[PDB]
């Protein structure tokens, strides 16, 4: 009765990209989760500290849905406590956080011949980045052989680079399709359940 | 400063390479499927543009002096970035430098030799006729048939390469190095401590000393081969000179397509028929290549990819439509991992199937170092590692443990002879050959003298180490590593040199380990992980750490060892040594 619509966040046409992600709201809905129990696709369901049992019969007010494609290795990387590249300049999670990550492989749609390089990274800031970050900006690296004045010279460098996608490419490194569930509550009513 | 000008240059350099290293293997790849030339014409500008690239790399790589003052372990990398290269040099010169090897080459696929005064059996020299058409016994209408072919060849070259020596010597003199033979010797430098340095005249110092206690090992070996061509026909070794070079057949020692078959004297013993006794049971290129896996379940080493069973070629032709069939396994760039041999089924067909599979294992080993050491690790490992399994597949006692050879016919203790009478042939005859080419080859490019010298004190040499000699000998119109397509185009020519001794210092590691009593060569390789668990780290180790310090850890070896060599066969050379005392 009044189901929230997941399908259409998954089974999306157009995609996401990992530098101009954007937040998706969910707020007066009902919860329906047997269906990703046994959902019998998944590359990898794993996360502590919920039980899915009793995920049903919990409720919040609140929910961010979270969708992005990585490389296949470090889809487990993503976790408190953790580093690299990705964690380190191009999304990091808080710690305390205690929700789910689902992973899926998307190589019979996502992937294709001739590496398409839609998809790209943001690698270059000052620092690292805060959790739950989204911005427009494209601050200036502070990196001035002695300008950077828009010359190209020391340091001063195409900062924007690609990610090819092909079929012939390892299965670690096949394009996954990973979505991240938020989960907090808040004194105002949880009309979600 | 603090190493991020370097890591983020290296980083695109990481990707740039990668996408330029993947175009061009697609490119090879659909050359080889569906050849157009046109896809050898993008073969070319992709190359050309990743040359330019990596030149200009190159030239930005004068954007940080080093001096001695940092102590970093990048330091391996930022020198092979900050190597010179084919850079430099003004834009007129090398750019019709690079136009001779390739125009070099034209001359020998548009030439066809075929049999002189016999219009039959007339043909290009391939290998398809070339195993019957010239690697037979026969003394009397062969002598004059390959003067006139080796003539027709020189006739150009002394005038040719008489100028290529001193046109390279522009490379030689703007390398930022001295010497030409020593440029090749001066990239191979291993230091990460003190103590740990590679002498550069290391090899002249050891190995020439032990060089004086092994010369018996030579001298005796043609009296062997006396118990045959003196038996049959009394015109082949006229007393006055010396045996003759023509019969032969190939002057360059590696494979013997009539000695390997008269080579046991006694030739009483039964060989073996593997091949007939197998085709009806239905062993084809897709039923075989389930052993290196079954080996490998025992073992514990990851297991093929999907695309590596969905790229074999092991199919065979339709009707005449033939492609470049030879062994090649290639990386493939982003981690592709393909196999392509066209293979069909033959009893050699074995020897050579785990030789090419050893090459992606070793290669999927260290992965986790980037392009940085994805590279080979080192020259000779790259060959040993591939050998090496397949010899020890070899053991005749590895393939009757399976179920497959019956128990009943026990394993013989004279066989084993005839199995490593080709292996210690085709991995001895060549050492001397590559000892005295190399550094005399540094040394000819002093020009002191030019070539013309040289060939009167070769003479002197051969006889003074072998014996042998022509009774009319020819004229100045030869040269030995031109006609080679893997010598004249500039290879590395200690590769074939390196991969006698370390396949045996392998063998060797692993039979001391191997908890094994009775003899050292019944070591077999099936339910064994220890010794792939020793083995794995060794392989993942690429340019990080140096091979001295590697080999010192693992065992301790300061430098190369063949006391191994020598002391694994010396109870197998008495045959050699003692039965061979009535001639010189
Ligand atoms: C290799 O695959 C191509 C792909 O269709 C085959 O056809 C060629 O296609 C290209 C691109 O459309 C054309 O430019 C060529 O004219 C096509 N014919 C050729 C190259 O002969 C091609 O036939 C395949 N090659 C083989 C040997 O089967
Ligand atoms: C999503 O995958 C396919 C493509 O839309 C669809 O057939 C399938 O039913 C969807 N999965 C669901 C609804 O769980």
């Amino acid at each position: 009765t009044n189901l929230c619509p997941f399908g259409e966040v998954f089974n999306a046409t157009r995609f996401a990209s990992v530098y101009a992600w954007n937040r998706k709201r969910i707020s007066n809905c009902v919860a329906d989760y047997s269906v990703l129990y046994n959902s019998a696709s998944f590359s990898t369901f794993k996360c502590y500290g919920v039980s899915p049992t009793k995920l049903n019969d919990l409720c919040f007010t609140n929910v961010y849905a979270d969708s992005f494609v990585i490389r296949g290795d470090e889809v487990r990387q993503i976790a408190p406590g953790q580093t690299g590249n990705i964690a380190d300049y191009n999304y990091k999670l808080p710690d305390d956080f205690t929700g789910c990550v689902i992973a899926w492989n998307s190589n019979n749609l996502d992937s294709k011949v001739g590496g398409n390089y839609n998809y790209l990274y943001r690698l270059f800031r000052k620092s690292n980045l805060k959790p739950f970050e989204r911005d427009i900006s494209t601050e200036i690296y502070q990196a001035g052989s002695t300008p950077c004045n828009g010359v190209k010279g020391f340091n001063c460098y195409f900062p924007l680079q690609s990610y090819g996608f092909q079929p012939t490419y390892g299965v670690g490194y096949q394009p996954y399709r990973v979505v991240v569930l938020s989960f907090e509550l808040l004194h105002a009513p949880a009309t979600v359940c | 400063l603090t190493e991020e000008n370097a890591k983020t240059f290296l980083n695109n350099f990481n990707q740039e390479a990668e996408d330029l290293s993947y175009q061009s293997s697609l490119a090879s790849w659909n050359y080889n499927t569906n050849i157009t030339e046109e896809n050898a014409q993008k073969m070319s500008e992709a190359a050309a543009k990743w040359s330019a690239f990596y030149e200009e790399q190159s030239k930005t790589a004068q954007s940080f002096s080093l001096q001695e003052i940092q102590t970093p372990i990048i330091k391996r990398q930022l020198q092979a970035l900050q190597q010179s290269g084919s850079s430099a040099l003004s834009a007129d010169k090398n750019k019709q430098l690079n136009t001779i090897l390739n125009t070099m080459s034209t001359i020998y696929s548009t030439g066809k030799v075929c049999n002189p005064k016999n219009p039959q059996e007339c043909l290009l020299l391939e290998p398809g006729l070339d195993e019957i058409m010239a690697t037979s016994t026969d003394y009397n209408s062969r002598l004059w048939a390959w003067e006139g072919w080796r003539a027709e060849v020189g006739k150009q070259l002394r005038p040719l390469y008489e100028e290529y020596v001193v046109l390279k010597n522009e490379m030689a003199r703007a390398n930022n190095y001295n010497d030409y033979g020593d440029y090749w010797r001066g990239d191979y430098e291993a230091e990460g401590a003190d103590g740990y340095n590679y002498n550069r005249n290391q090899l002249i110092e050891d190995v020439e000393r032990t060089f004086a206690e092994i010369k018996p090992l030579y001298e005796h070996l043609h009296a062997y081969v006396r118990r045959k061509l003196m038996d049959t026909y009394p015109s082949y070794i006229s007393p006055t000179g010396c045996l003759p070079a023509h019969l032969l057949g190939d002057m360059w020692g590696r494979f013997w397509t009539n000695l390997y078959p008269l080579t046991v004297p006694f030739a009483q013993k039964p060989n073996i028929d593997v091949t007939d006794a197998m085709m009806n049971q239905g062993w084809d290129a897709e039923r075989i290549f389930q052993e290196a896996e079954k080996f490998f379940v025992s073992v514990g080493l990851p297991h093929m990819t999907q695309g590596f069973w969905a790229n074999s070629m092991l199919t065979e032709p339709a009707d005449g439509r033939k492609v470049v069939c030879h062994p090649t396994a290639w990386d493939l760039g982003h981690g592709d991992f393909r196999i392509k041999m066209c293979t069909k089924v033959t009893m050699d067909n074995f020897l050579t199937a785990h030789h090419e599979m050893g090459h992606i294992q070793y290669d999927m080993a260290y992965a986790r170092q980037p392009f940085l050491l994805r590279n080979g690790a080192n020259e000779g490992f790259h060959e040993a590692v591939g050998e090496i399994m397949s010899l020890s597949a070899a053991t005749p006692k590895h393939l009757k443990s399976i179920g497959l050879l019956p128990s009943d016919f026990q394993e013989d203790s004279e066989t084993e002879i005839n199995f490593l009478l080709k292996q210690a042939l085709t991995i001895v005859g060549t050492l001397p050959f590559t000892y005295m080419l190399e550094k005399w080859r540094w040394m000819v490019f002093r020009g002191e003298i030019p070539k013309e010298q040289w060939m009167k004190k070769w003479w002197e040499m051969k006889r003074e180490i072998v014996g042998v000699v022509e009774p009319l000998p020819h004229d100045e119109t030869y040269c030995d590593p031109a006609s080679l397509f893997h010598v004249s185009n500039d290879y590395s020519f200690i590769r074939y040199y390196t991969r006698t001794i370390y396949q045996f210092q392998f063998q060797e590691a692993l039979c001391q380990a191997a908890k094994y009593n009775g003899s050292l060569h019944k070591c077999d390789i099936s339910n064994s992980t220890e010794a792939g668990q020793k083995l794995l780290k060794m392989l993942s180790l690429g340019n990080s750490e140096p091979w001295t310090k590697a080999l010192e850890n693992v065992v301790g070896a300061r430098n190369m060892d063949v006391k191994p060599l020598l002391n694994y066969f010396q109870p197998l050379f008495d045959w050699l040594k003692e039965q061979n005392r009535n001639s010189f």
